[PDB]
């Protein structure tokens, strides 16, 4: 059934799972034409393929080129997402292969079905919880290969680092949703936050700075106060 | 015309005979139902007094040997028999003629109801989706689930219909998974009308089966299917003028048909607004969408 609050420990057990977020798939800029009218441009994207357990990012880069000549672009992103998905099962080994792919979006339960129905054994799920997984196009290493690609291209991350020798996947899953939700609410003062210090640096092969333990737990401070500060800017509190 | 004689009536029981109805009371003397229209199926049904619960009845055509009903008070039911002996058949029949204890099917002369609910409907299709090949007529009730149910239990007592599932490997080729999701012709053309049914015809004669099912019996698996063949048709963007100009007729007559009262239970909201309003066929249904306006404006 649909993964909520009830059952998020499910997350972090031994069978294989994935969650795919499709709202960076098809991205647009809006604009003014000659004659007043208004148009669209797409712009690079990305599906968000992650394992909760592992860390391991399957970012597939959705190259604008994919859009030419298409129609009703919205819905043809859900299924380009589903092609995508099922194409990564197929390439993955069995033993490598997912029991169950969690959705962040309803809108993506029949596309991927249909496209999974080679896969009768693999669950394909909702959720009820509001992942911010939008907003990793404001991890600027993602952000910057996304923008750069000429062609389709799938790029593997690791979006824990290396917090899994230290922490369990309950707690790096639990840290990934917090600065997630941080960038999503106030991208500025998030990312204030995470380089204000040029002494704590982010390793060539990593996507965040190299945070002690103990400041990791100031670096969770703020961002928890910061989801504060925009509730309360936003709703006068 | 055509005659099914009843040996007796032991119980009180109303009787169906097409979308006709009569009360009968216990022993009361009732000898059957005479002037049989030759040319179409149909159906006699029972539902008793003492237990609403289980409608049942059979699908017969008089062209194919001489039936008759006879109460079983072990089995608790009418059953439907064949007369092999004609000559004795005909002197029990004459008997019961003139002592004038047969109701007459009260068919009016300007009325074409039954033809147009069962115009594709065969007896030898029934007898293919209700199997007991020993007889000649086919027994359906309200609790019998069919093959698609029991995929989802005892095969014998199963209605056969044609499985149709939107999201299965035979409705869907690999690498058209968007576009035969979204329109379903390719399943409907050549999976359906193509491989499986032959023609039209025999679509529609199911499709009609499906209806009078649900609508003399409650049985909710005719029910899903009757519903699942028109969607296939209206989720389609290519499908012959003839078939969509029979269908808006089809359906006329069987929402004309459906008893006032039971709509909430045997019309899917889903399926009808997307079928008359969202589908590629939304403005292929003119009579249907009229008659569906008209008499369940709230189910829409
Ligand atoms: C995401 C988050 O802030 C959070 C916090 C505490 C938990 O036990 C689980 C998740």
């Amino acid at each position: 059934g649909a993964m909520n609050s009830s059952n998020y420990a499910e997350l972090f057990n031994n069978d294989i799972k994935l969650f795919v977020d499709d709202t960076n798939v098809y991205r647009v800029t809006v604009h003014k034409t000659f004659e007043g009218n208004v148009a669209t441009k797409a712009i690079n994207g990305c599906i968000f393929t992650l394992n909760p357990k592992t860390g391991h990012l399957f970012l597939k880069i959705i190259h604008t080129s994919v859009w030419a000549g298409q129609k009703r672009l919205s819905q043809l992103a859900k299924w380009k997402t589903a092609e995508e998905v099922s194409a990564l099962v197929r390439s993955l080994p069995k033993e490598e292969q997912p029991k169950q792919i969690i959705v962040t979006r309803k809108a993506m339960l029949d596309p991927l079905e249909v496209h999974m129905l080679d896969f009768p054994n693999i669950a394909i799920r909702p959720t009820e919880l509001r992942l911010p997984f939008s907003a990793a196009m404001s991890i600027d290493k993602l952000s910057d290969v996304v923008m750069k690609a000429t062609e389709p291209q799938m790029v593997l991350f690791n979006i824990y680092d290396d917090w899994l020798d230290r922490i369990s996947s309950y707690t790096a899953f639990s840290r990934l949703t917090l600065l997630l939700r941080a960038l999503k609410t106030n991208e500025e003062s998030a990312k204030m936050i995470l380089l204000s210090d040029p002494t704590i640096t982010i390793k060539s092969y990593h996507l965040w700075p190299s945070f002690t333990d103990e400041q990791w737990i100031t670096i969770e401070s703020q961002m928890r106060d910061l989801i504060l500060t925009e509730y309360g800017r936003k709703y006068n509190v | 015309m055509n005659t099914v004689p009843f040996t007796s009536a032991p119980i009180e029981v109303t009787i169906g005979i097409d979308q006709y109805s009569f009360n009968v009371k216990e022993n009361q003397p009732f000898h059957g139902i005479k002037d049989i229209p030759i040319g179409h199926v149909h159906v006699i049904h029972f539902q008793h007094a003492d237990n609403s619960s289980m409608r049942y009845g059979y699908w017969f055509d008089c062209r194919m040997g001489n039936f008759y009903i006879q109460y079983d008070p072990k089995d608790g039911l009418y059953k439907m028999m064949e007369e092999r002996d004609g000559a004795k058949f005909e002197n029990i029949v004459h008997n019961f003629k003139e002592r004038q204890m047969m109701v007459s099917y009260p068919k009016i002369d300007e009325d074409d109801t039954w033809y147009n609910l069962t115009e594709f409907v065969q007896m030898d299709k029934i007898r293919k989706i209700v199997r007991k090949d020993e007889n000649q007529f086919s027994y359906v009730d309200s609790s019998m689930t069919t093959v698609q149910e029991n995929e989802l239990s005892d095969p014998a007592h199963s209605l056969n219909y044609t499985v149709i599932n939107f999201k299965s490997r035979e409705a869907i080729r690999p690498g058209h998974e968007m576009e035969d999701f979204l329109d379903k012709s390719y399943y409907l053309n050549t999976v359906m009308l193509q491989g499986i049914f032959k023609n039209s015809s025999n679509y529609f004669g199911e499709l009609q089966f499906a209806f009078l099912n649900a609508m003399f019996f409650g049985n909710y698996g005719s029910s899903l299917q009757w519903h699942a063949m028109i969607e296939l048709i209206c989720s389609s963007a290519t499908v012959p003028k003839h078939m969509l100009d029979k269908l808006d007729e089809i359906l006329y007559y069987q929402i004309k048909t459906l008893p006032e009262q039971y709509s909430d239970i045997l019309l899917n909201e889903r399926v009808w607004n997307i079928c008359l309003y969202s589908s590629f066929q939304k403005n292929s249904l003119h009579n249907t969408e009229k008659i569906m306006e008209n008499k369940y404006p709230e189910l829409l």
